[PDB]
């Protein structure tokens, strides 16, 4: 309304870890009985703000949408709100537009959180009715054990989240990766944003470098940022506004040349590798000005080019670091043969003039006049990630910056941005094969589905494929249940298995509310988010934090580790009861009561004495963490890995890694590696043929994911009803759309829609569609490439656009005015 | 009472007001900078005779730095984190960190006497517990 409930003085106050993004920003929540209220004097209320008068202007972050009013299992009621905390180094108090939106995205049974799963749900036959927890278990248990039993782990098939913050954590990778890996032993699994088990990082990794190598105060050290494949400002939002443009804007020279007294620190420069004009280059350009930016606005797909260009050039001036070479790589002088490019073959390929090339390199790489190199961070995301052969463009980023020694050094880095928080313990991969699942589920494999943490109806590539196919198993399922009569539940698991050699597939979704996936599952369970668990999770410079328990689920949801572990116990019972002893013992391992158990059981015991074979981000200090000693280090959390620990000094942590140069390999040396330039892809290359736009693709800084709360907003679906599609204002003219029609996209993978939103910074030719939302899913067009190791080429699709006509509401509605800041 | 108590604060006559040409005046208090812009074509919501006439508060609904109105877009731009609002839209955030639309001063138009009254405000003004301290 036009007023809040202030919190009281003594109000309960909890950290809490942002939910959503890499940065993960750290906040505090406030909960207090509902009928009481803190004063407007400083002192008088937990914020230790006065509202006895106007505050000025950064003083708080304070809306109704930052509170609400919760009410327990026992029916208690109490106001929550949840705000930044200033004192946290991540954020220093600021509060992107998604994580702001928190308090209202907690479950409240009047508010945006009203159709949160809170009880197992089933689709009985021919309708979705209620189930308890029992029955879910054994009809999912029973399925499990039946394919086991006859067909083995390779007719168990998962797609789990394996990321950190919300729906994921050290706490919830465990318990699914050892459900999953340990105890079913099926290799049937697949990773939320890839179909395959594999790393959005193999390249960079097996070269000796992990993508997550520096800290955010690298950011303010440097002389030179690369955004590469990537829109910060929408996507990492309080990391560019809090580090990075602190260095642009002057703050932070102070500090550089007070570590480096006999080094020259320029103005800091910023440099975009984007085919698109993005917000994030706009503000570059308000902050820093244009001279102090470079937009290389590439061809879609040639990264590969543009560094092996830049790797050229840079050896053929002797701007590399040739004593770091020799002390501590392995690789160059075959890499310069290799990805051997001249500047105007570069230029010809990416489009990008000799002269910015030439100038990229000078301002990044050419030594300062005091004599050092400059410091570049190299920061990367998307763009590269699922760019044209991500292992290829990694390779030759990797050598760039190994060979100019931008890694190890203060104010450098060659660091993924990051989407999700990471969280991840598991236990191996129980396979030597990549498979693609989505392939696999599309050709008929697999008798049981479990989406756990994801939608890939809205998100997987060649998603049209995906749906058509999922649909059309899961109907042969709902037919053959619909024939049964007062069947008891191991009844009903032969007629749905039986089902199943007849091309069916039984479909589980694990989440937080129906989704999209309502339309084929079968089975659907209720989990749990921070706030209503504790939840471990570390940002984009490794910085693990606890987020606190302070309210319950809705009805008998549960954290996703707890669930996994209903399930292992579902499954040991059965199979002790069943006689198969050994079958029983895979199923050990899962007596917890909490999720703390899962991260003592998980995080804490990598690398311990008689511990099995855990993969870890926390390493084998891990055991130094616990949930208390977190507790008390506030929202500032640790870097990892952890060094210490002791009463005294706390947890004490890592900063940047690599400094030595030690790096993650066989012999302790970065490895460079060959990339050579292919083009194209095949596949995408015949939609590009035939087709006439690039159909880019990503993220609204406003819109999280796939929108699973925000569908439920008011604000949100008044601002973005539909995805929308940015297009190049004479290419709309010619097609006679404008803002608010709507447009049919599609190419021979599939056929999707799409509101008009024209832009004049996009290209002729190109366009770019918010990606896996819940009105028009713009996966339908992308391809079914992937690379060497089965990383899609999502950003690399091409196809048509159809009116379809004019959406007047949308017209009456929307805001079609500019994105980007000038 | 479950309503604030807000003042009718006279702003000008609807005729003195030229198109996209915006006025500055405080409201419901000398601490609440608010604009008027009588936009020149008719928005849902907007008043006078030509439904044109809105007004908002400037102090941006992230952390309260004042915007700037931009009359070539007709938005209200945010210098700190770069929010921008549409003053055709009720202050729909276009782009930003904000998590609520700019906030809208109601204005009432009488045709007798031709005056622009502010008189509500749809949505809580920046950095203050309600609207009314
Ligand atoms: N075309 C195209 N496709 C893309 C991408 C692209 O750039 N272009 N991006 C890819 C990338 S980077 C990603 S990350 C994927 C994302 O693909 P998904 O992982 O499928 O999408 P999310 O919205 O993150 O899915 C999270 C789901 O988990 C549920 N959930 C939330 N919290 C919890 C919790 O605590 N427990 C459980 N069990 N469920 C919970 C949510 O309701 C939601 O349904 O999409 C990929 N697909
Ligand atoms: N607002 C918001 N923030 C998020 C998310 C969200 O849903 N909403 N999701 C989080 C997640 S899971 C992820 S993965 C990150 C993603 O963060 P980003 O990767 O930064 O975002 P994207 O929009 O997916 O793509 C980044 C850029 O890649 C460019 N691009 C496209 N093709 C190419 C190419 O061939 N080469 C190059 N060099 N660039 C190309 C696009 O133009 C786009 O601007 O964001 C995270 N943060
Ligand atoms: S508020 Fe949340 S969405 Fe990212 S920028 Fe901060 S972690
Ligand atoms: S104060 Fe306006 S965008 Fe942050
Ligand atoms: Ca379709
Ligand atoms: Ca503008
Ligand atoms: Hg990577
Ligand atoms: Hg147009
Ligand atoms: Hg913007
Ligand atoms: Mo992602
Ligand atoms: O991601």
């Amino acid at each position: 309304n036009d007023r809040i409930t202030l919190p009281p003085a003594n109000a309960q106050r909890t950290n809490m870890t942002c939910h959503f993004c890499i940065v993960g920003c750290g906040y505090h929540v406030y909960k207090w009985p509902e009928l009481e209220e803190g004063g407007r004097a400083p002192e008088q209320n937990a914020l230790g703000l006065d509202f006895r008068k106007q505050l000025p202007p950064l003083a708080v972050t304070l809306t109704p949408a930052m509170t609400n009013v919760v009410t327990e299992h026992d029916g208690a009621r109490y106001d929550i709100m949840v705000v930044p905390d200033k004192a946290c180094v991540v954020n220093s108090g600021l509060s992107s537009t998604r994580g702001g939106k928190m308090a209202s995205y907690m479950y409240t049974p009047t508010g945006d959180g009203k159709e949160r799963l809170s009880a197992p749900r089933l689709y009985a036959a021919d309708e979705w009715v209620d189930t308890t927890w029992d029955h879910a278990m054994a009809l999912y248990a029973g399925l499990i054990k039946k394919t086991l039993d006859k067909d083995g782990p390779q007719g168990v098939f998962f797609s789990c989240f394996d990321h950190g913050g919300a729906g994921g954590g050290f706490e919830n990778t465990w318990g699914t990766g050892k459900l999953m890996f340990s105890a079913i032993q099926t290799p049937m699994v697949r990773i939320h944003n890839r179909p395959a088990y594999n790393s959005e990082c193999h390249a960079t990794r097996e070269m000796g470098i992990g993508e997550l190598n520096n800290a955010y105060e690298d950011a303010q050290l440097a002389d030179v940022i690369w955004s590469i494949g990537n829109n910060p400002y929408e996507s990492q939002t309080n990391y560019f506004l809090n580090h990075w443009l602190p260095n642009l804007q002057g703050a932070t020279t102070s500090k550089k040349k007070e570590r480096f007294p006999n080094e020259n620190f320029p103005q800091a420069r910023i440099i975009f590798v984007d085919p698109r004009e993005t917000p994030s280059v706009a503000i570059a350009r308000h902050v820093a000005g244009n001279d102090r930016v470079l937009h290389l606005a590439i061809e879609p797909g040639t990264d590969t080019a543009l560094f092996n260009g830049l790797f050229t050039y840079v050896v053929e001036q002797g701007w590399i670091d040739k004593p770091f070479i020799e002390a501590h790589t392995k690789g160059f002088d075959d890499a310069v043969k290799t990805n051997r490019l001249s500047l105007d073959e570069c230029s010809n390929i990416t489009g990008v003039p000799v002269d910015m090339l030439k100038r990229a390199a000078e301002w990044s790489y050419k030594p300062k006049a005091s004599g050092q190199a400059p410091r570049t961070m190299h920061a990367y995301e998307k763009g590269i990630i699922w760019g044209n052969d991500n292992y290829v463009i990694q390779s030759a980023l990797l050598d760039l910056v190994i060979a100019t020694h931008n890694v190890g050094r203060r104010g450098t880095g060659c660091v993924r941005m990051g989407g999700h928080q990471e969280g991840y313990t598991r236990p191996p991969y129980p396979g030597d094969k990549k498979i693609y699942i989505d392939q696999e589920l599309i050709k008929g494999k697999g008798r049981i589905m479990t989406w756990w943490g994801c939608n890939n109806f809205q998100t997987s590539n060649n998603a049209q494929a995906l749906r058509e196919a999922i649909l059309q198993r899961s109907a042969i399922v709902k037919q053959a249940m619909q024939k049964a009569r007062g069947a008891t539940t191991e009844e009903m698991v032969d007629v749905i298995y039986e089902a199943t050699q007849n091309g069916g597939l039984f479909v589980t979704s694990i989440n937080l509310y129906p989704t999209k996936l309502a339309e084929a599952a079968h089975l659907m369970l209720p989990a749990a988010h921070p706030g209503e668990m504790n939840l471990t999770s570390m940002n984009g410079e490794r910085r693990i934090r606890l987020s606190e328990k302070f309210m319950d689920p809705p009805g008998t949801a549960m954290a996703d580790c707890l669930i996994a572990a209903r399930i292992a116990n579902a499954l040991r019972d059965m199979y002790q009861k069943d006689g198969k002893a050994e079958m029983a013992a895979q199923f050990e391992g899962f007596d917890w009561k909490t999720e703390e158990d899962a991260f003592n059981d998980g995080f804490r015991r990598a690398g311990q004495p008689g511990a099995p074979a855990i993969d870890s981000q926390g390493g084998s200090t891990g055991h130094l963490v616990t949930y208390d000693r977190l507790r008390k280090s506030g929202n500032n959390g640790v870097q990892l890995p952890v060094v210490s620990w002791d009463e005294s000094k706390g947890l004490v942590g890592t900063e940047m890694l690599y400094t030595e140069g030690k790096f993650d390999t066989d012999d302790g040396k970065a490895h460079f590696k060959p990339a050579p330039w292919n083009g194209l892809p095949a596949t995408v290359q015949q939609q590009k043929d035939k087709y006439r736009f690039w159909l880019n693709n990503g993220r609204n800084n406003e819109v999280w994911q796939t929108a699973y709360h925000d569908q439920y907003n008011s604000l949100m679906q008044e601002r973005y009803p539909m995805a929308y599609i940015e297009m190049n204002p004479d290419d709309c003219k010619q097609l006679d759309v404008t803002g608010g029609d709507i447009v049919e996209v599609y190419n021979d993978f599939g056929s999707t829609f799409a509101m008009v939103y024209p832009v004049a910074e996009i290209k002729r030719g190109q366009t770019f569609m918010l990606f896996g939302y819940v009105n028009g899913i713009q996966g339908d067009v992308t391809t079914d490439w992937t690379d060497r190791d089965i990383i899609p080429y999502y950003k690399g699709t091409w196809g048509d656009i159809r009116k379809v006509g004019s959406m007047s509401e949308f017209k009456r509605t929307v805001s079609f005015k500019s994105r980007r800041f000038g | 009472r479950t309503t604030l108590a807000y003042p009718a604060t006279a702003v000008s006559v609807a005729k003195n007001l030229a198109a996209n040409e915006p006025v500055s005046f405080t409201y419901p208090d000398t601490s609440s900078p608010c604009v008027a812009v009588k936009l020149g074509a008719p928005v849902p919501g907007g008043v006078g005779p030509d439904d044109d006439i809105v007004a908002y508060s400037v102090l941006c609904t992230h952390m309260g730095c004042p915007t700037s109105y931009d009359s070539s877009s007709k938005t209200f731009s945010c210098p700190c984190h770069f929010t921008e609002f549409d003053a055709e839209k009720a202050g729909q955030m276009i782009c930003g960190e904000a998590t609520a639309d700019l906030p809208r001063v109601l204005l009432r138009y009488d045709a007798a006497s031709d005056a622009l009254t502010a008189v509500g405000v749809d949505g809580l003004i920046y950095g203050r517990q309600a609207n009314v301290i």
